[PDB]
C-alpha cells in the first residue's frame, strides 16, 4: 500500500525577545537511518520581515512555505502593497493548513517576526491549523529534549531566590539577542548529543526592525 | 453598418467593426509612453481625473518583479488582462522556477484577446497595453492591441494625441537606445516624449506616473512627489 | 436585436451608458471627506405621505469602518451590499484585520462588468463608499456600473448631481471640520431637492475612526437643520 | 459551438395559428398518396413507390416499414423524416415497453409514443416539426385490429379507413362509398388497389406499388419452431407477384 | 482539558484549564480554550483544537453578518444552531468538537448551549466537558445555587477547574475565568494552577492528602 | 448568432400582457366546446369533437375526455398532443402523492401542480406555452365535488358550471340562465347537452360528434364512480333528453 | 439553457420589461392595506365579471405565509403563486435555522429580493405582481405593513393600495388617514378599509373581501354578511 | 496506488570543481529476474542536463516522454531556444518536482527516485533529488536506493562538504564514481556489470559514455574459503 507521508527528521526552535525574534533549525535531512543532506535549508525568509519553518514531512513543508510565500505576493497585489503583519500571516496560515484538514500537511509550523508594536513575536501551529502566539517553542524530533530546558532557562520555572526557600520566584528579566543565541546553540548541541536525527549544522535567522540576518554554526556530523 | 452588431461578423471588405470600435476606446484614453535602452525600460503615463475633487486614475500595473504594463482605454479590461499576466508570470515561476519571457507574455496576451474576437456572446477587450520588462535577453517593450496584435518596439505611445510622442521617439531613436546605465536620463527622454502629446494641460505632481525596470532594478512605480524631480 | 456586451462606434458599451441614464433619475446622494471623518447624506424622496419614510434605507453599513450611500435603481444595490459585507467579513476571517476601503471598493467593482449572454445586465445603481483605514485615512469612493471607481474629496450622485458638484467645487477645502461638512451636505441637499428639506425626507450619516459608521437620528439631524437655517439668516 | 438555439422555433401567431405545424401539413399535402383500410380480420396499408430515377432500385427504398411483428407503418411527406421516425419508433417499442413488460406494445400505445416524439419537435428548442403524416396499422390481443393517423402536431386519430397526401380528399370520398363493417381482408386489399389507382399517373403494377397487411399469424415467417405460444408475425409485406395476381381480378 | 460553564443569577461563569497534550507529552501550558466569538458570545475548546478554533471564529463571522443584515444582536439559540448545523454537514468526516456556546441577551437571558461534533445541541444550566469533566462536576453539583453572587460563582468555577487540574493528568497549567453579562463578557484573569493550588489549600483547608 | 431567430416567447407587451398566452388563448377559441356542470350528487363533463368523418373509429377514439385517476377527470380544449404531455405528468403527480401519503390526491393540489407547470413556460425557458385549456372534474373527502379550469397562463379558478373552447361567451350565458344550486346530475346532464346543442357550429348535435362523462356517488354506497360514456350510451341520452 | 437577456436598459435608462410588468399590476384587481393601532386590515377587490364562480374553492386573494403574516397582491395570478410558495418555504426555513418566525420586514425583503433577481437574470421575465405584506413580528404588538413591486424595491406604509384605480383609493386614504391617530379599534380600521374600496368597487356585495390580522397569530377573514353590515352603515351615514 | 513491476536500481552522482557526474546501470529487473539488460536510465535534456531515474521503468518511460515534450514546447515561438531561453537544469527539476508531488497528492504516484544533474547558465553546478513522495533535497553527493547506503559513504570521502568541491578534479570524481559502481555490483543483488556514465562540465559540455563495464574485480580470494565454520576440505 502506498504511504503518501514520510519523516525527514529535523528540529526547529523559535524564541521571541523584547524587540527581536529568532527562528533556528538544524540543516540535516534524513530518511530512516540515512542522511540525505548535511545542509538542506529549513528556515526561510518569506518577505515582510517574516521567517517561517514547516518541520516534519519535507515535501509538505516545502509546499506550505511555497504557498505562504505566494500568499504574501498576492496580498501585496490585492491590497496596495500593504505589509502583511505577523498576526495576519498567522491567521492566513491557519486557513492554508485547515484547507487540507482531511488530508493534512504533515508538519509542525513555526513563524517568527515582530508585531505591530515592534515587539518580538513567535506563532506555533499544529498540522491542521490550530495556532497560538508563544514566547518560546521548539518543534520536530528533539522538541521534547529542548522545551523543558527552555522552561527552566528562559521562563525560570522551578527557580526561586536563594534565602527565601520557595517563597519568592526568580524574577523574569528580559534576555538580549546574544543571550538567546547562546541558549539556542546549547539547546541544539545538547539535542545533537542525544538525538540521532539532529546534527551537521545549525542555521539561525534573526529578525529585528532592521531586517532579517543569518547565522550558521557547525554541529556534530555523526 | 449592418455588420457591426457583433464580433462574429465580417464586413463585405473583410473588416471586424466591433474590434475597430474597441480600438476606438483606446484613442479616447489618456496618453501613455513606452521606451527602452539596452539596460532599462521605462513607462510614462498621463493620468486623468474626473474633476478637481477626484483622484487621478492609475495607469500603471505591476505584473511581476521583472514585468509590468501601462493602460489606455477601459480600465477594468486592463485589470482582467493584467491579472491574467500575473497568473502566467506566477505559473512560470512556481512550476519551472523560471521568469516568464516578455516575448512569451505578449504571445499569451495575443491569444487571450483573439478568442474574444471569433466567438458569439463575447466582446473584444476595450484597452491597449504597453508592456515593459527585463528578462534573460535584456530590456523589452511591447505594444498590445485588443485585435490581438502584439508588437515588440524600441519605443511607442498609445492614447489620445499619442502621434506627437511617437514621432518624437522616431526622431530620438538613435539617442535614447544608447542611454545605458543611466535610469534618470532614460526617464527624462520619456517625460520629454509624452510632453509632445500635451495640450492646455501640463505635467503636475499628481498628474504624472512613471515606471521603470532594468538590469538591477525591480519593476517600481513612481507617483506623487517621487516624480517632482522630473517635472 | 443586438448583443448585451456590444460596443458603440465611439468605443463605449451601450448597456453601461444606458445604466448611467437610470442613475441620473435616482434621488440625490452626497459625500464629503474631511480629516475628522467622511459624511454621507441622501434624499429619501417618498412617493406618498402614507409611506413611512424611516423604512427608506439608502444609507447602509458595510462594516464598522465602512459605510455606503446609493442612487438609482436601489433594488440592484442589495446584492452589491451583500457582496461588500461578505468581502469585508471574509477578509477579516482570513487576515485578522480590517480590509482597506479601496480593496473593498475594488471587490464591489469586480461585479460590475460580469454581465452578458453571470447576470443579464449591468447594475442600475451608483454607490458612494466612505470609510477609514490606517494606511490611507478617511476616504470616499464613487463606484459605477462600468467597473470604474474614482476617489473623491467630495462627490454628488443622482438627479441633482451636476448642480451639487459645482457647489462642492466651491465649498470644499482641506481644513473642513466634521460639523462644517454635515451642514454643507444639508445645504446642498436642500438646494437640489424638489420638496422642502427636513429630518423625515433627508438622512445624514458619518464614519469616524473612534465611533465607526453611524446613521444619524432624526432628532440629531433636525438640530443640524435648525443650525443651518440660523447661520444662513446670519448674513 | 454548442446548440445555442434553446428557444422554440414554432410559436403562436396573433391569429392563434402555429405556423410551422401548418407548413409541415402543407409539405405532407405535396407528398405521394398513401392509404389504410381496416377489415374485420385484418388491416391493409398501401402507397405508390414514386421512383426518382429508373436507374434507382426502388426495392431498396421501403416506404412501408415493420415497427413490431404485429405493427406496420406508411407515410406521406418527407421521406428522410419518416426513416428516422421509424428508427425511433422501433427503439421506443423496446425501451419503454418490451424491456419492461416482456411483450410488444399495443398499437394505440406505440402510436402514443410516436405522437409524443412528434409533439416534442413542435415545442422543444432549436428544431422544426416533422414533415410527415403517418398511418400506423396493427393488432394486439385485447384491442384487436386498429388503424391510426399521426400528424406533425402529434395529434392522432383512429380510422376505419383513410388516406393522406396528394389525392387524399378524393380518396377519402372513394373509401366512404366502399367501406362497411363486414369487409374481409381480401375485400379491403381490392378496395385499396382500386382507390390507389386513381392517384397514380404512370405505371400501376407490383413493382410501382408498395402494400402490406396486418392479418393472420405467419408461423412460416417466425424462423423457429418449438414454442406453441409463439405463432409468428401478423405484419406481412406483399410481394410484387402477389400484387399483380390481384390486379388481374381488378 | 477541562472546561465548564454554568448559568446563575448574575449571568454565566465560564472556566477552563490551559493544558494541551500529545500522548503523554505536554505540548503547551498556555492554551487559550475560551474562544472570544465576539464581545457578547463565548465558546469553549474541547476535542480538536483546530476544529474548535477555526469553526468558532467562522461562527463569529456569521454572527457579524447576521446583525449587519437584521440590525439586531443574534440570539444564543440562533448562533449555537449555525455551528451545530455546520458540523452536522461534516458528520462522519472526523471533526472532533465539544463546546459550550455562551451568551446573555434580552429575549433569552443568560443561555448556554452544549454543541458537539456528532450533531448534538443541548440547552442547559450546567455543562462540563473534557478529560477532567467528572472531577469538576463533583464540585459544581455540591456547591451550585442559582442565587450565588458574582464573586462566589467566579470562585466556584475556579475551584472546580483546580479539582480537575489536580486529579486529571491531561488537565492543568492555568485557569482562565470569564463572566458573561448582558452588556458583554468580562475577563477575570489567568491563574497559574501551581500557585493557585497552594493558595487554596492553605486558605480553604482542602487537599489534606497533599503535603505542603 | 442565434439571437436573430429568437421569438422571445416569455415577454410582456407594452400593455402588460403575455403575447404567447394571448395567442394560445386565441387558438383554444377555435377548439371544440367543452362544458362542465357541478351538481349536489355529482359532476357532468360534456364535449364536442371537431368536424369528424364517417370513417373515424369513434369507440376507440379519445380527444376530449381523459382519466387522471379514479376520482379526477379532465376535458380538453386545444392542441390534443400538448394536452397528453400534461395529462401524463398529472397522472404521475397523483401517483406520487398516493405513494407518499397513502391517500388520494385532493383535487385542488393536482390542479395547482399542472397550473404551475403551465406558468413556468410563460416566465422562463424561452419555449412556447401549451395551447391547452382544461376543465377538471373531481371528488375528494374535503370539498366534495369540484370543478376547475386552467389555461395557458397557468391561472386556475373554481366553478359551479363552466365552458372552454369555442363559443364560451354564448355557452356561459346559457349556463348562467338555467343553472340552480339545488340541481341534480340528471338535470345537469340535460343542461350540458342543451347548451352544446344551441352553441354548436354544426347543423345538428349527434352521438358521433360528442364525448360524455359523469362523476357520481351513484356508486354503491360511500364511494365515487367515473363513467366515460360509450357511443351507444351517448346516443341513448340524446334520445332521453329529446335532442334527437 | 435559455440565457437571453430579456430585461435590458434602453437609451433613456429604462428597463421596459420591468415597467411593462407594472402595467400588468395596473390591470389587476385593487388591493388595499390599512394598519390601525392594534391591527392591520387587508381589503381586496373581486371583479363581478365572473359569476357562477365557486367561492369555496376559488383561490382567495389573501394568503397566509405563516400563522402571523399574510400576503395579498395585484397583477398576474399565476405569477403570485410562485412568490407565495417561495415565501412559505423561506418562512419554515427561517423557523428551522433561527428558531424564531420571520419578521414582517424580513419576509418582505426576501420576496422583494426574488422579484429583483428576475430583473437581471438571463432567460427570465420579471414578475407581473406587486404585493402587500402585513402582520406582527413575534412577541410584538406593533402593526406592520409593507409593499413590494416588480423592480424589487420595497417600503413600509401606514396605508397603501395597489392595482386598478389605486390612484383613486390612495387619494381617499391620503385625506382620510391621520397618522397622529390611526383607527384605534378593529371596527374603525375595517370601516376605513371598506370605505376606501367603495370609492372604486361598484356593488358592495361579493366584490369586497376583508381580512383582519391581530397580534399573536390572530388572523380571520370576514364573511359576506359581516362586510355587508359595514357597507350598509357607511351609505346610511352618507345620506346626509 | 500501485506497485512497481519492472524496476531500475541505484542512480549515483556527485559535484566536482567544474561540473557534475552521474551514473546508472543498464538493468531492468522483474522482481528477482534480471529481465532486461539494455535499459538506458540516464536521459539527457539538451546539452546542459542529465536526468537519472530509478524505480518503475514504465513510469520512467512516461517521464522520458514528458521531458521530450518539454523540449518541443520550449522551442515554440522562442527565437532564443538554443541560447538565453534554453532549458536550465533548475527549470527541468522544478517541473519534475511539481509533477511528483502532485501525483503523490492524488494518491497515484510515479514510483521513482530521480536525480537531476546539470550546469546552469552562470556555470553553477546543479544537483538535486526528488522521489515518489515529492521529497526534495540537495547535497554534494546524491544517490538513490542501494547507492544511498553504499555509494554516498565512498563519495563523501572525496567531497565531504561544500568547500571540497573546488578541490575535486573530474578525474578524481569519475574515479570515485566508477569505484562506487563496482562496489554496488559486488553487493546489490539487483545490479548489473554494464552501466552508463554522464559528465556535465561548464567548459567541455556534456560527455555521455555508454557500454561501460565494471572491471578490476577481486575474486581470487574466494578459492581459499571453504565450508561455513569447521570444514577444511
Ligand atoms: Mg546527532
Amino acid at each position: 500500500q502506498f504511504n503518501p507521508y514520510g519523516d525527514n527528521g529535523g528540529t526547529i526552535l523559535g524564541i521571541a525577545g523584547e524587540d527581536f525574534a529568532v527562528l533556528a533549525g538544524d540543516t540535516r535531512n534524513i530518511t530512516d537511518y540515512s542522511i540525505n543532506s548535511r545542509y538542506e535549508p529549513k528556515v526561510f525568509d518569506c518577505g515582510d520581515n517574516i521567517v517561517m519553518s514547516a518541520n516534519g514531512f519535507a515535501a509538505d513543508g516545502d509546499a506550505l512555505v511555497k504557498r505562504f510565500k505566494n500568499s504574501v505576493k498576492w496580498y501585496h497585489f490585492d491590497h496596495n502593497d500593504k505589509k502583511l503583519s505577523i498576526n495576519s500571516a498567522a491567521r492566513n496560515i491557519q486557513h492554508l493548513l485547515y484547507g487540507k484538514r482531511f488530508f493534512p500537511y504533515y508538519v509542525h509550523t513555526i513563524i517568527a517576526g515582530l508585531d505591530e508594536d515592534g515587539k518580538g513575536a513567535v506563532y506555533s501551529f499544529d498540522p491542521v491549523g490550530s495556532y497560538e502566539r508563544e514566547q518560546c517553542r521548539a518543534g520536530g524530533a528533539a522538541a521534547s529534549l529542548i522545551m523543558p530546558f527552555l522552561d527552566n532557562q528562559v521562563n525560570f520555572k522551578n527557580q526561586y531566590e536563594p534565602g527565601t526557600n520557595g517563597k519568592v520566584k526568580k524574577p523574569l528579566k528580559y534576555l538580549s539577542v546574544e543571550e538567546v543565541i547562546k541558549l539556542v546553540r546549547d539547546s541544539f548541541t545538547s539535542a545533537t548529543e542525544r538525538h540521532i536525527q539532529v546534527g551537521d549544522g545549525l542555521e539561525i535567522l534573526i529578525v529585528t526592525k532592521d531586517g532579517v540576518r543569518k547565522e550558521f554554526y557547525e554541529l556534530k556530523r555523526d | 453598418n449592418n455588420y457591426d452588431g457583433d464580433t462574429v461578423t465580417f464586413s463585405p471588405t473583410g473588416r471586424l467593426f466591433q474590434v475597430e470600435y474597441a480600438l476606438e476606446a483606446i484613442k479616447q484614453g489618456s496618453v501613455t509612453v513606452g521606451l527602452r535602452s539596452n539596460t532599462h525600460a521605462v513607462l510614462v503615463a498621463l493620468k486623468r481625473n474626473a474633476d478637481e475633487l477626484s483622484s487621478y486614475q492609475k495607469k500603471i500595473i505591476k505584473c511581476d518583479e521583472h514585468m509590468g504594463l501601462s493602460l489606455a482605454g477601459l480600465a477594468p479590461d486592463a485589470r482582467v488582462l493584467s491579472n491574467y499576466l500575473r497568473q502566467q508570470c506566477n505559473y512560470s515561476s512556481l512550476v519551472f522556477n523560471r521568469k516568464l519571457a516578455v516575448e512569451r507574455a505578449g504571445h499569451l496576451l495575443c491569444d487571450k484577446a483573439q478568442k474574444n474576437t471569433q466567438s458569439y456572446g463575447g466582446r473584444p477587450y476595450g484597452v491597449g497595453l504597453l508592456i515593459i520588462g527585463y528578462d534573460k535577453s535584456g530590456a523589452h517593450l511591447l505594444e498590445f492591441q485588443p485585435s490581438g496584435n502584439v508588437t515588440e518596439l524600441y519605443g511607442t505611445a498609445i492614447g489620445a494625441r499619442s502621434q506627437g510622442a511617437k514621432t518624437y521617439l522616431e526622431r530620438t531613436l538613435d539617442t535614447f537606445i544608447k542611454i545605458d546605465g543611466n535610469p534618470d536620463e532614460l526617464i527624462k527622454a520619456g517625460v520629454e516624449a509624452i510632453s509632445q502629446s500635451l495640450r492646455d494641460e501640463s505635467l503636475t505632481v499628481d498628474n504624472l506616473s512613471i515606471a521603470i525596470v532594468g538590469k538591477d532594478t525591480p519593476f517600481t512605480i513612481y507617483d506623487g512627489e517621487a516624480v517632482a524631480k522630473y517635472i | 436585436d443586438r448583443g448585451v456586451s456590444t460596443f458603440s462606434p465611439e468605443g463605449r458599451l451601450f448597456q453601461v451608458e444606458y445604466s448611467l441614464e437610470a442613475i441620473k433619475l435616482g434621488s440625490t446622494a452626497i459625500g464629503i471627506a474631511t480629516k475628522e471623518g467622511v459624511v454621507l447624506g441622501v434624499e429619501k424622496r417618498a412617493t406618498s405621505p402614507l409611506l413611512e419614510s424611516d423604512s427608506i434605507e439608502k444609507i447602509v453599513e458595510i462594516d464598522r469602518h465602512i459605510g455606503c450611500a446609493m442612487s438609482g435603481l436601489t433594488a440592484d444595490a442589495r446584492s452589491m451590499i451583500e457582496h461588500a459585507r461578505t468581502a469585508a467579513v471574509t477578509h477579516n476571517l482570513y487576515y485578522d484585520e480590517d480590509i482597506n476601503v479601496e480593496s473593498l471598493t475594488q471587490s464591489v467593482c469586480d461585479l460590475a462588468l460580469r454581465f452578458g449572454e453571470l447576470m443579464s445586465r449591468p447594475f442600475g445603481v451608483a454607490l458612494l463608499i466612505a470609510g477609514h483605514d490606517a494606511d490611507d485615512g478617511y476616504q470616499l469612493f464613487h463606484a459605477e456600473p462600468s467597473g470604474t471607481f474614482y476617489r473623491y474629496n467630495a462627490k454628488a450622485i443622482g438627479s441633482g448631481s451636476e448642480g451639487a458638484q459645482a457647489e462642492l467645487l466651491n465649498e470644499w477645502h482641506s481644513s473642513l471640520t466634521l460639523k462644517e461638512a454635515e451642514l454643507l451636505v444639508l445645504k446642498i441637499l436642500k438646494q437640489v431637492m424638489e420638496e422642502k428639506l427636513d429630518e423625515n425626507n433627508a438622512q445624514l450619516s458619518c464614519i469616524t475612526k473612534q465611533d465607526g459608521f453611524k446613521i444619524y437620528d432624526n432628532e440629531k439631524t433636525a438640530e443640524l437643520i435648525k443650525e443651518l437655517k440660523e447661520k444662513e439668516a446670519a448674513e | 459551438m454548442t446548440d445555442r438555439y434553446s428557444f422554440s422555433l414554432t410559436t403562436f401567431s396573433p391569429s392563434g395559428k402555429l405556423g410551422q405545424i401548418d407548413y409541415a401539413l402543407t409539405a405532407v399535402k405535396q407528398g405521394v398518396t398513401s392509404l389504410g383500410i381496416k377489415a374485420t380480420n385484418g388491416v391493409v396499408i398501401a402507397t405508390e413507390k414514386k421512383s426518382s430515377s429508373p436507374l434507382a432500385m426502388s426495392e431498396t427504398l421501403s416506404k412501408v416499414s415493420l415497427l413490431t411483428p404485429d405493427i406496420g407503418a406508411v407515410y406521406s411527406g418527407m421521406g428522410p423524416d419518416y426513416r428516422v421516425l421509424v428508427d425511433k419508433s422501433r427503439k421506443v417499442a423496446h425501451t419503454s415497453y418490451k424491456r419492461i413488460y416482456g411483450e410488444y406494445p399495443p398499437t394505440k400505445l406505440l402510436v402514443s409514443e410516436v405522437a409524443k416524439i412528434m409533439q416534442e419537435a413542435t415545442q422543444s428548442g432549436g428544431v422544426r416539426p416533422f414533415g410527415v403524416s403517418l398511418l400506423i396499422a396493427g393488432h394486439d390481443e385485447f384491442n384487436g385490429f386498429s388503424l391510426y393517423q399521426v400528424d406533425p402536431s402529434g395529434s392522432y386519430f383512429p380510422w376505419k379507413a383513410t388516406a393522406i397526401g396528394k389525392g387524399s380528399v378524393a380518396a377519402k370520398t372513394f373509401l366512404e362509398k366502399r367501406w362497411n363493417d363486414e369487409l374481409e381482408l381480401e375485400d379491403a386489399i381490392h378496395i385499396a388497389l382500386l382507390t390507389l389507382k386513381e392517384s397514380v399517373e404512370g405505371e400501376f403494377n407490383g413493382d410501382t406499388i408498395e402494400l402490406a397487411i396486418i392479418g393472420d399469424e405467419n408461423p412460416d415467417l417466425l424462423g423457429y419452431t418449438g414454442i406453441p405460444t409463439d405463432k409468428g408475425p401478423r405484419f406481412r409485406k406483399l410481394t410484387s407477384q402477389e400484387i399483380n395476381d390481384r390486379l388481374e381480378a381488378l | 482539558a477541562t472546561t465548564l460553564a454554568f448559568r446563575f443569577q448574575g449571568g454565566i461563569i465560564v472556566a477552563v484549564d490551559s493544558r494541551a497534550t500529545a500522548g503523554n507529552w505536554v505540548a503547551s501550558q498556555t492554551v487559550k480554550k475560551v474562544i472570544e466569538i465576539n464581545p457578547f458570545l463565548l465558546g469553549t475548546m474541547a476535542g480538536g483544537a483546530a476544529d474548535c478554533q477555526f469553526w468558532e471564529t467562522w461562527l463569529g463571522s456569521q454572527c457579524r453578518l447576521h446583525e449587519l443584515r437584521e440590525k439586531e444582536r443574534i440570539s444564543v439559540a440562533a448562533a449555537s444552531k449555525i455551528l451545530s448545523n455546520l458540523v452536522y454537514q461534516y458528520k462522519g468526516a472526523g471533526l472532533s468538537m465539544g463546546t459550550m456556546i455562551c451568551g446573555y441577551t434580552r429575549k433569552e437571558g443568560p443561555t448556554i448551549y452544549y454543541v458537539d461534533s456528532d450533531g448534538t445541541r443541548l440547552k442547559g444550566d450546567i455543562f462540563c466537558v473534557g478529560s477532567g469533566q467528572t472531577f469538576a462536576y463533583g464540585v459544581l453539583d455540591s456547591n451550585y445555587k442559582w442565587d450565588l453572587s458574582v464573586e462566589d460563582a467566579l470562585y466556584l468555577g475556579k475551584r472546580s477547574i483546580l479539582a480537575a487540574a489536580h486529579r486529571d493528568a491531561y488537565s492543568g497549567g492555568s485557569v482562565n475565568l470569564y463572566h458573561v453579562t448582558e452588556d458583554g463578557w468580562i475577563y477575570h484573569g489567568n491563574h497559574d494552577v501551581g500557585e493557585l493550588f497552594w493558595k487554596v489549600k492553605e486558605e480553604e483547608g482542602s487537599f489534606n492528602n497533599v503535603i505542603g | 448568432g442565434s439571437r436573430r431567430y429568437d421569438s422571445r416567447t416569455t415577454i410582456f407587451s407594452p400593455e402588460g400582457r403575455l403575447y404567447q398566452v394571448e395567442y394560445a388563448l386565441e387558438s383554444i377559441s377555435h377548439a371544440g366546446t367543452a362544458i362542465g356542470i357541478m351538481a349536489s350528487d355529482g359532476i357532468v363533463l360534456a364535449a364536442e369533437r371537431k368536424v369528424t368523418s364517417t370513417l373515424l373509429e369513434q369507440d376507440t377514439s379519445t380527444e376530449k375526455l381523459y382519466k387522471l385517476n379514479d376520482k379526477i377527470a379532465v376535458a380538453v380544449a386545444g392542441l390534443t398532443a400538448d394536452a397528453e404531455i400534461l395529462i401524463n405528468t398529472a397522472r404521475i403527480h397523483a401517483q406520487n402523492y398516493l405513494k407518499t401519503y397513502n391517500e388520494d390526491i385532493p383535487v385542488e393540489i393536482l390542479v395547482r401542480r399542472l397550473s404551475d407547470i403551465k406558468q413556468g413556460y410563460t416566465q422562463h425557458g424561452g419555449l412556447r406555452p401549451f395551447g391547452v385549456s382544461f376543465i377538471y372534474a373531481g371528488y375528494d373527502d374535503r370539498y366534495g365535488y369540484q370543478l376547475y379550469t386552467s389555461n395557458p397562463s397557468g391561472n386556475y379558478t373554481g366553478w359551479k358550471a363552466i365552458s372552454v373552447g369555442a363559443n364560451t361567451s354564448a355557452a356561459q350565458t346559457l349556463l348562467q340562465m338555467d343553472y340552480k344550486d339545488d340541481m341534480k346530475v340528471d338535470d345537469a346532464i340535460e343542461l350540458a347537452l342543451k347548451t352544446l346543442s344551441k352553441t354548436t357550429d354544426s347543423s345538428a348535435l349527434t352521438y358521433d360528434r360528442l364525448e360524455f362523462a359523469t362523476i357520481r356517488k351513484g356508486a354503491n354506497d360511500g364511494e365515487v364512480y367515473q363513467k366515460i360514456f360509450k357511443p351507444q350510451e351517448i346516443k341513448d341520452i340524446l334520445v332521453k333528453t329529446g335532442i334527437t | 439553457g435559455y440565457d437571453r437577456a430579456l430585461s435590458i436598459f434602453s437609451p433613456d435608462g429604462h428597463i421596459f420589461q420591468v415597467e411593462y410588468a407594472l402595467e400588468a399590476v395596473k390591470r389587476g384587481t385593487c388591493a388595499v392595506g390599512v394598519k390601525g393601532k392594534n391591527c392591520v386590515v387587508l381589503g381586496c377587490e373581486r371583479r363581478s365579471t365572473l359569476k357562477l364562480q365557486d367561492t369555496r374553492i376559488t383561490p382567495s386573494k389573501v394568503s397566509k405565509i405563516d400563522s402571523h403574516v399574510v400576503l395579498s397582491f395585484s397583477g398576474l395570478n399565476a405569477d403570485s403563486r410562485i412568490l407565495i410558495e417561495k415565501a412559505r418555504v423561506e418562512a419554515q426555513s427561517h423557523r428551522l435555522t433561527l428558531e424564531d418566525p420571520v419578521t414582517v420586514e424580513y419576509l418582505t425583503r426576501y420576496v422583494a429580493g426574488v422579484q429583483q433577481r428576475y430583473t437581471q437574470s438571463g432567460g427570465v421575465r420579471p414578475f407581473g405582481v406587486s404585493t402587500l405584506i402585513a402582520g406582527f413580528d413575534p412577541r410584538d404588538d406593533e402593526p406592520k405593513l409593507y409593499q413590494t413591486e416588480p423592480s424589487g424595491i420595497y417600503s413600509s406604509w401606514s396605508a397603501q393600495t395597489i392595482g386598478r384605480n389605486s390612484k383613486t383609493v390612495r387619494e381617499f386614504l391620503e385625506k382620510n388617514y391621520d397618522r397622529k391617530e390611526p383607527p384605534a379599534t378593529v371596527e374603525e380600521c375595517v370601516k376605513l378599509t371598506v370605505r376606501s374600496l367603495l370609492e372604486v368597487v361598484q356593488t358592495g356585495a361579493k366584490n369586497i373581501e376583508i381580512t383582519v390580522v391581530k397580534p399573536d397569530s390572530d388572523i380571520v377573514a370576514l364573511s359576506s354578511e359581516e362586510i355587508n353590515q359595514y357597507v350598509t352603515q357607511i351609505e346610511q351615514e352618507k345620506q346626509e | 496506488t500501485q506497485q512497481p513491476i519492472v524496476t531500475g536500481t541505484s542512480v549515483i552522482s556527485m559535484k566536482y570543481d567544474n561540473g557534475v557526474i552521474i551514473a546508472a546501470d543498464n538493468l531492468g529487473s522483474y522482481g528477482s529476474l534480471l529481465r532486461f539488460n539494455g535499459v538506458e536510465r540516464l536521459i539527457p535534456v539538451g546539452d546542459n542536463t542529465v536526468v537519472g531515474i530509478s524505480g518503475d521503468i514504465s513510469d520512467m518511460q512516461h517521464i522520458e516522454r514528458l521531458l521530450k515534450d518539454l523540449v518541443t514546447e520550449n522551442a515554440y515561438d522562442n527565437p532564443l531556444a538554443d541560447a538565453e531561453e534554453a532549458l536550465e537544469p533548475s527549470y527541468i527539476f522544478e517541473y519534475l518536482a511539481t509533477v511528483m508531488y502532485q501525483r503523490r497528492s492524488k494518491m497515484n504516484p510515479l514510483w521513482n527516485a530521480i536525480i537531476v544533474a546539470g550546469v546552469q547558465s552562470n556555470g553553477d553546478q546543479f544537483l538535486r533529488y526528488v522521489n515518489l513522495l515529492g521529497v526534495t533535497y540537495s547535497s554534494p553527493t546524491l544517490a538513490t536506493g542501494f547507492g544511498a547506503h553504499m555509494a554516498n559513504p565512498l563519495l563523501r570521502k572525496v567531497v565531504d562538504r561544500e568547500s571540497d568541491i573546488p578541490k575535486t578534479t573530474v578525474q578524481v570524481a569519475e574515479e570515485a564514481i566508477v569505484n562506487a559502481m563496482r562496489v554496488l555490483y559486488y553487493r546489490d543483488a539487483r545490479s548489473s556489470r554494464n552501466f552508463s556514465l554522464a559528465i556535465i562540465d561548464k567548459n567541455t559540455g556534456l560527455t555521455f559514455k555508454k557500454n561501460l563495464q565494471v572491471e578490476n574485480m577481486k575474486w581470487d580470494f574466494a578459492k581459499d574459503i571453504k565450508g561455513y565454520g569447521t570444514q577444511k576440505i
